[PDB]
């Protein structure tokens, strides 16, 4: 009857209104987050050192170019994957541990602040070890695909968003979840409850909705890489003129602005609909 | 002795401006 009704109206109620305190936070975190991504992006994958050694008269100079090839694409590359990977990873943490985090509201705490820092802290392998994997992995990639092309080769848009798919499927197929979280191994008794959620995390990374979100997000940052390109083939273009276009890329794809491509990832549905099911998941008894 | 190249490299050295 109504009174069932109202009851089921409260429960939903309740659940939304700390899904969506939970959401800001994680907006802020991601956020906060961007410039040290775009930072160890561009300490990995320095270009802008190349580039200084080209404005100064150096011997093998196609040698550095080569080099430019490999690390603009590579960069840009790596900062949508990434990029991609953040929001997602932190929709999932702070909705595994917002759901305990809403049980504890009800003797034994599961999810107290230390256990909430320790497995918060895990988000550190995706700018870490994560990271570096994922680069050296993007670089091989690039590497087969734009290896023998020559710096004279004129691609069009399309020719250019036919290598960034040969790219994307040497990568997809080397899953993701390996470079968002640590290996699992073959103790202190909140570092139990610590080694559960990092589990259920990664069990999370590799379900198909996760799957399935993650692959949006990607499909649309890619597209968004493109169509930011579009605009300097107004007709096709010297690979050695599309580097450029191509290196700057890292400097959009990972900036906080609004209108940009994380703003969007933020504010996409799908991802607020997958992240209110995992928060459901984890906040009901 | 790549004309054609040093033309092409030396104004996309400029584009990264």
């Amino acid at each position: 009857g109504q009174e069932r009704e109202a009851a089921e109206y409260i429960a939903q109620a309740r659940r939304q209104y700390h899904f969506e305190s939970n959401q800001r936070t994680c907006n802020m975190t991601v956020l906060s987050m961007l410039p040290t991504l775009r930072e160890a992006l561009m300490q990995q994958l320095n270009s802008e050192s190349l580039t200084a050694l080209l404005k100064n008269r150096p011997s093998n100079k196609l040698e550095i170019w080569e080099d430019l090839k490999i690390i603009s694409f590579t960069r840009s590359t790596v900062a949508v994957y990434s990029t991609c990977m953040l929001v997602v990873l932190l929709r999932v943490q702070l909705n595994i541990i917002g759901g305990y985090i809403y049980l504890d509201n009800a003797t034994t705490i599961l999810a107290p602040p230390d256990v909430q820092q320790q497995y918060l802290s895990s988000i550190q392998h995706l700018l870490g070890d994560g990271l570096t994997e994922l680069i050296t992995v993007i670089k091989q990639a690039v590497q087969k695909v734009l290896g023998s092309v020559s710096l004279k080769h004129s691609l069009s848009l399309l020719d250019l968003e036919q290598k960034l798919k040969e790219i994307r499927n040497l990568v997809e197929q080397h899953l993701l979840s390996h470079y968002m979280m640590p290996d699992e191994e073959t103790l202190s008794p909140r570092d139990i409850t610590t080694i559960k959620l990092l589990n259920e995390t990664r069990d999370m990374l590799e379900s198909p909705d996760f799957s399935t979100v993650l692959n949006t997000c990607l499909n649309r940052g890619f597209s968004r890489l493109l169509d930011n390109m579009a605009e300097f083939f107004r007709v096709s273009l010297p690979l050695a003129k599309i580097i450029p276009i191509v290196n700057g890329q890292i400097h959009s794809v990972c900036s906080e602005t609004p209108s940009h491509f994380v703003q969007d990832l933020l504010t996409m549905e799908q991802v607020k609909d997958f992240a209110a099911n995992v928060y459901e998941a984890f906040s009901t008894p | 002795a790549d004309r054609e190249l040093e033309e092409l490299l030396e104004s996309a050295l400029d584009d990264f401006d």
